[PDB]
């Protein structure tokens, strides 16, 4: 749960942009 | 001290990169033979600022066409496609020798057809100086 | 030139040896199945980074009636590409056959097995089932003579052997600056005519992708 | 020219002229070459032309003309031989013999001639086929005798030895009839203990390197039959296994025959022989140890290098390794004393494993499933390879190939999986520090990162989900950081890619944790927006997999959302698809419709259909109303494009709708099929406007791809339906008026296939349910498709597949719309399956040897009624000679098994008196006849003039036994591949066929 959320807020902000 | 342990397209430019598939008119018979798919480079030589197609198949890199983009050629449509041209060749060296050929040349899209006709057209404008 | 090298080209009827040699020769693919006669020899050069290499390909009949001189084609041969059809299970089932007649004559030459018409959806001869060359120290290629899919791979693989350098690659043939030629008004009639019946004779193939 | 002069047989040949011709084809080229190969070749299909063979072997010089010589012979003995005179056989028998004698003689000649030499022992062979040993009793003991002189005959005889044992045991079973397989093995069997005893002496003596070589050839052969006494009760394991290995010329071959003794069939309870399995396994991993290298060798390095023959020999220990401990490891599991020995063989194993040789490593990796299998369900044995399979983890991780190479794929995930269970531990491990490798930098490249996760993606399911939730989540953040470090889009879109990946490869992950499935899928949303290449469709791709797996948790409301998370898809589905290209939003709306099956309620179902639907209905609407107020807005091909795309957007829905798409296709139905005809109007126009070149033109091209999506659509709901009632009542009436008559009336380039395989369909589903409908089909499209496809094999290749496969359903639904054709298309129809019969294409074969036999089967299936009677007096003997011109003629092998039936069949129904009435006609046999009687005597005579060469005998008991054989359908066809053997030579034993 706590470890998941902050891998989910991290998942958000992936992109192919620098 | 430690003593240490002991093509041709160079002169040229890219104009335009494409990628196509070539075919020859078989006069004799009544068709269509392919003769290469792979990248079709328009090469600006650097000494006599004259544009070349050059095309290599694939994997072999062998060259299935090399002519200059002359300015009498004219690219018309072919009955069967929005996406190529076909026109008359008067000496390609490909395989040797020059020879004539009755060419055909279709790309992935129309888009591409219609960037082409442009480049060919922008080609046979510097090879006319 | 100076350096060539014969190569047999051996299996059952119809499973694209002749197609396979002519994509190598002219880029073309043939859609017709006209039968090969005995034997057709046919010079092919690639260009590799340790000079040029030349096969003199003896594309031989599958067909028994059309055999010919069946082994007698493979008298001092230093390689050879046996071929069958993956959309057909009796042309693999063949494929032991072709081998025994081609290493009878021919004792130490590197071979390649290749099973052609991989572009077709419904294949018969799953890649499971494909085994005999582990045995038999045969290179092993899925191609496709229609797709191109692994073309390249056999004269590659053979290539290599035959050089004795597995490093050897094929490379871009030199591109010589090509003629300026102005057109004469005696071959424009000719050329013109041909032009018209060109552009009325649709292209092949318009749902392939090029 | 002067080249064809050896063509003139009314002369003596010319041997001169002859090495002239053959040197022009082997040494020459062009023109030459071509014109002396078709000189060579009508030489060699000359009958006479073995006459002259004893004159060329003698006088001729050149070795390929003698070879020729031969080939000439083989051809006389394999296919005449019992038709010559007594004196000719003894002859030739004599001077084959004679010059195999004579070139073993002359050491420069057995040096420079193999080809020759083997080509005569093969000759010789095929004598030895026909003639020994009932009339060569001698042959054996005199080859023996001959033997101990010459060294040189001696390494020849054993070229011969093996050649026979080949032709014998390993290539009879095409090339001869059962009673002389049996014959030739028997007498081979009988024989073989002098035969044996002669090739240990030369082992154990053992001069010359090139006898011990083909003693060796031989004996390899020999293993493929034996029984395993002659390798078990002598010493031949221990030569094998010690002093063959050491030398490297003796080496290649003995490896391949220790494989092969790997494979004898052994007494599975004897201390003594399990022993001995032991010790010559024990030896050769010995001999490999100190002669060849060490376990510890790099053969990855030693592969690469490509050295004389070490890719044979890696390839061949590979293949003795794996045969010998499929079968023999668990010998060294339990004792102390051989585990150093198991382990070290596993690790030649491994590191053969690591050669970058694809199909080598499938062989190998063949194998590790074999052993990880066994160590997951067999009881103790896995401690035993802890660290074989720590090391096959990276192995398998390091080489894992992406899911498109299918089979590879399977095979490598199936042995990951079991690796992981074995220990779950170990493979995390490895996995998390090559992750960590390709952070820092050392391993990093975009293969290898690709690699990684497919590796990583392919173990899901087989970690417990406390376990998986924590690996899952250090894999994703690791990843997560790797695209945030590199630069460049080329960089951050590789791993992105792969990010994407791996969580689609994790649904139990994806469902355990919404938020984290929301985010994930709000992202691939934002991917459907970049231009860069490949990341539309992987984020497309992805999307469905991910549907396909969790479909469920969009389709119910989550805990803290205000709707089910399909309707916030629907929404916004404009602005997600904008830049995506027709297929991928048709991928898009496919993935929607699965969702939309997992809503049961029916109102709720219906409303988020029509919802989905929403924006191609309103173009559709718009484009209905354009184009019906006139005619002249379809010309655009513009208008064609979106209307095929608003079709297939239907078809895309429907795939994964089926049954639940119905109240969508009645929205556009009628409509639709309107379209079908204005369409086909167009086609017709533009082709009477331009002849058949239009069908070329972009323009026509168009409107026909609008005429096959929607006879797509109509085919995959048909194929789908569960109310069938509606299909009949509401469907087919206004499908089969708009499509029968449209195929029918245009010109055979202007129709489409596709109606074909709709028809098929239509047929297959609910054919039961309009036997009006199933006439009115055939009526439409029979006659005139078999018109397009009767002239040749290669015309019109949709046409001719679809066409079988519109007869074979309906054979099978609506066999009674056959008995309503008039007399003369039945004939058609006969002579259309028929036709069927000779092609060569497997599609069209199979179908028509399956309509054939199904045919017969509906009219066994009416009794006796007049129809089935005028039936079989029609077509029964045409059925029977059609059936037999395709097994007999060497163009249809492909078809063997399903000819054998139905011609079974066939000659069941006389044997059993199915049929009730002469097959004769009257005046043509005596009155009281039996169709029995008729039936030899129709068969004698037909086959008979078919194939003249073959006596009355043989043909009166082929017909004998392949009577009494009809119920037994291997026996039958054991019987008719006797039959095909017997029909390519002269002077077949009739008794052949009392073979039981
Ligand atoms: N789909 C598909 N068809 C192929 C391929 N290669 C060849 N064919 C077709 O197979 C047919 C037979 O090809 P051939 O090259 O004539 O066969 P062959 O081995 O030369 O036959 P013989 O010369 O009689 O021994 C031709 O119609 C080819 O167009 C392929 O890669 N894919
Ligand atoms: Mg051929
Ligand atoms: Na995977």
């Amino acid at each position: 749960d706590d470890t998941v959320d902050e891998m989910t807020k991290k998942f958000g902000t992936l992109t192919i942009h620098d | 001290h430690f003593e240490p342990v002991v093509t041709m397209e160079e002169d040229e430019e890219v104009l335009y990169k494409v990628r196509a598939k070539l075919f020859r008119f078989d006069a004799d018979a009544k068709e269509w033979k392919e003769r290469g798919t792979g990248d079709c480079k328009f090469l600006k030589n650097k000494k006599t600022n004259k544009v070349r197609i050059l095309m290599r198949r694939d994997k072999t890199l062998k060259i299935c066409a090399n002519h200059i983009i002359a300015p009498e050629y004219t690219l018309k449509p072919n009955v069967g496609s929005d996406r190529s041209w076909v026109y008359a060749c008067t000496a390609d060296i490909a395989e040797g020798e020059a020879e004539a050929f009755t060419f055909a040349i279709r790309f992935g899209s129309k888009e591409n057809a219609d960037k082409f006709k442009e480049e060919f057209e922008k080609a046979q404008e510097i090879n006319k100086k | 030139p100076q350096v060539q090298f014969k190569l047999v080209l051996v299996g059952d009827g119809g499973t694209g040896k002749t197609t396979f040699v002519k994509r190598h020769l002219t880029g073309e693919f043939e859609k017709k199945y006209v039968a090969t006669l005995g034997v057709e020899v046919h010079p092919l050069v690639f260009h590799t980074n340790r000079g040029p290499i030349k096969f003199n390909v003896w594309d031989t009949a599958g067909q028994e009636k059309f055999g010919g001189l069946r082994d007698g084609y493979y008298i001092q041969a230093q390689c050879a590409i046996i071929m069958f059809d993956v959309t057909s299970r009796v042309t693999y089932k063949n494929v032991p056959n072709w081998h025994r007649d081609l290493v009878r004559v021919c004792e130490n030459i590197p071979i390649v097995l290749c099973g052609n018409k991989v572009d077709i959806k419904d294949r018969k001869v799953k890649a499971k089932s494909i085994v005999f060359h582990r045995k038999k120290n045969l290179q092993y290629y899925d191609i496709s003579a229609k797709s191109n899919y692994n073309f390249e791979k056999p004269f590659l693989w053979l290539a290599r052997k035959l050089i004795g350098d597995p490093n050897l690659e094929f490379v871009a043939m030199p591109a010589l600056a090509p003629p300026e030629v102005v057109m004469d008004p005696a071959l424009a009639a000719q050329a013109e005519h041909d032009l018209e019946v060109a552009q009325t004779t649709a292209l092949p193939d318009e749902d392939d992708d090029l | 020219g002067s080249m064809e002069g050896i063509l003139d047989f009314s002369n003596d040949l010319d041997i001169a002229l002859l090495d002239q011709v053959v040197s022009t084809f082997y040494q020459g080229s062009g023109v030459q070459q071509k014109q002396a190969q078709e000189i060579l070749t009508k030489f060699q299909d000359n009958p006479d032309a073995w006459q002259k063979a004893d004159q060329i072997l003698q006088f001729s010089t050149n070795p390929q003309s003698k070879f020729i010589a031969l080939s000439i012979l083989d051809k006389l003995i394999t296919r005449k031989w019992k038709l010559l005179p007594n004196d000719h056989r003894i002859g030739i028998r004599n001077f084959v013999v004679g010059m195999i004698i004579s070139m073993c003689q002359d050491d420069e000649v057995f040096k420079t001639q193999k080809n020759l030499i083997n080509k005569s022992d093969l000759t010789l062979v095929q004598i030895l086929k026909q003639e020994w040993p009932q009339n060569w009793p001698e042959f054996i003991p005199e080859l023996i005798g001959s033997s101990s002189s010459s060294v040189n005959v001696c390494e020849n005889n054993m070229i011969v030895l093996k050649l026979l044992s080949e032709e014998v045991f390993d290539f009879s079973a095409e090339q001869m009839t059962q009673a002389k397989a049996l014959h030739l093995k028997n007498s081979m069997s009988k024989e073989f203990e002098q035969i044996f005893k002669l090739c240990f002496q030369v082992l154990e003596q053992g001069s010359s390197s090139s006898l011990i070589v083909a003693t060796l050839e031989s004996l390899l052969r020999y293993l493929h039959w034996i029984p395993y006494r002659y390798i078990y009760e002598t010493n031949i394991l221990e030569l094998l296994s010690t002093k063959f290995m050491t030398s490297p010329d003796t080496r290649a071959i003995t490896l391949k025959c220790l494989t092969e003794v790997s494979n004898l069939k052994i007494p599975q309870d004897n201390d003594l022989i399990k022993r001995q399995t032991v010790l010559f396994f024990q030896n050769t991993l010995q001999q490999i140890a100190t002669s060849v290298m060490p376990v510890t060798a790099d053969l990855k390095a030693t592969y690469a290098n490509a050295n004389g023959n070490d890719q044979s020999f890696l390839q061949d220990l590979a293949m003795f390794l794996t045969t010998y401990l499929a079968r023999n490891r668990a010998l060294l599991e339990s004792d102390e004393s051989l585990r150093e020995l198991l382990l070290n063989a596993h690790q030649y194993l491994i590191q053969l494993s690591k050669i970058e040789e694809r199909e080598l490593f499938k062989t190998t990796l063949d194998y590790w499933h074999n052993l990880v299998a066994d160590l997951f369900y067999e009881p103790l044995k896995k401690h035993i390879y802890e660290e074989i399979c720590s090391q096959l983890r990276l192995v398998i991780i390091e080489n894992m190939v992406r899911p498109e190479e299918i089979q590879l794929y399977k095979s490598e995930r199936e042995v990951l999986v079991y690796l992981t269970h074995l220990n779950v531990i170990d493979t995390e491990e490895i996995m998390i520090s090559k992750l960590a490798r390709q952070i820092d930098g050392s391993e990093w490249s975009w293969h290898n990162i690709n690699t990684l996760s497919w590796a990583i993606g392919s173990i899901s399911g087989t970690m417990s989900e406390d376990t998986e939730k924590r690996f899952v989540v250090t894999v994703i953040k690791d990843l997560l950081g790797l695209c945030e470090q590199k630069r460049g889009k080329d960089n951050k879109a590789v791993v992105a890619s792969d990010i994407m990946y791996v969580v689609g490869q994790y649904p139990r992950f994806l469902k355990a944790h919404w938020n984290f499935l929301r985010t994930v899928i709000l992202k691939l949303f934002e991917f459907m927006h970049e231009t860069h290449e490949g990341v539309q469709d992987m984020a497309c791709d992805t999307f469905i997999k991910i549907v396909q797996k969790c479909k469920y948790h969009f389709v119910i409301q989550q805990p803290r959302e205000s709707e089910p998370f399909i309707q916030t898809i629907i929404r916004d589905i404009q602005k997600t698809t904008a830049d995506l290209q027709p297929q991928q939003v048709h991928t898009f709306y496919k993935a929607c419709g699965i969702i939309i099956s997992e809503e049961r309620s029916v109102a709720e179902r219906n409303r988020l259909l029509s919802d989905l639907m929403q924006l191609p209905n309103m173009a559709w609407d718009t484009i209905v109303e354009q184009s019906t107020a006139n005619p002249t807005l379809l010309l655009d091909s513009e208008t064609v494009k979106i209307i095929a795309n608003i079709i297939k957007t239907n078809v895309a829905v429907c795939t994964s709708m089926g049954a639940d798409f119905y109240p969508q296709l009645g929205h556009i139905y009628y409509n639709m099929l309107q379209l079908y005809r204005a369409v086909s109007s167009m086609i017709s126009a533009q082709v009477a406007a331009e002849g058949l070149i239009a069908t070329k033109t972009p323009k026509v091209r168009g409107l026909r791809t609008i005429k096959k999506e929607i006879l797509k659509l109509v085919e995959t709901y048909i194929s789908k339906a569960r109310n069938l009632d509606d299909v009949v009542k509401v469907l087919v009436e206004p499908l089969l008026n708009a499509v029968l008559e449209d195929y029918m009336n245009n010109v055979p380039d202007a129709r489409d296939a596709e109606v074909l395989n709709c028809m098929t369909t239509v047929v297959e589903k609910v054919g039961h349910m309009i036997p009006q409908g199933v006439i009115l089909i055939l009526q439409s499209v029979f006659e005139c498709t078999l018109d397009m496809i009767n002239k040749d094999f290669t015309e019109y290749p949709e046409h001719r597949v679809e066409f079988y496969k519109l007869l074979k359903v309906i054979n099978e639904k609506s066999f009674a719309a056959f008995l309503e054709l008039p007399p003369a298309a039945f004939k058609l129809f006969v002579d259309a399956i028929c036709w069927a019969f000779k092609h060569n294409n497997r599609d069209v074969e199979v179908n028509g040897l399956q309509i054939a036999l199904d045919l017969v089967k509906n009219i066994e299936r009416m009794g006796n009624v007049p129809f089935a009677n005028e039936f079989h007096k029609n077509y029964f003997f045409i059925f029977v000679s059609e059936t037999f011109f395709v097994l007999t003629d060497s163009d249809h092998k492909s078809g063997f098994s399903k000819q054998a039936l139905l011609l079974m069949k066939l000659i069941s129904l006389v044997y059993d008196n199915k049929i009730s009435v002469p097959l004769y006609q009257e005046a043509e046999v005596p009155q009281g006849t039996s169709n029995q009687v008729y039936l030899s005597q129709y068969l004698a005579n037909m086959l008979s003039n078919a194939f003249p060469h073959l006596t009355s005998e043989q043909i009166a008991s082929f017909l004998s036994a392949l009577t009494k054989q009809c119920k037994d359908l291997v026996v039958f066809k054991g019987t008719l591949r006797d039959f095909l053997v017997q029909i390519k030579e002269v002077g077949g034993d009739p008794t052949d066929y009392l073979f039981a």
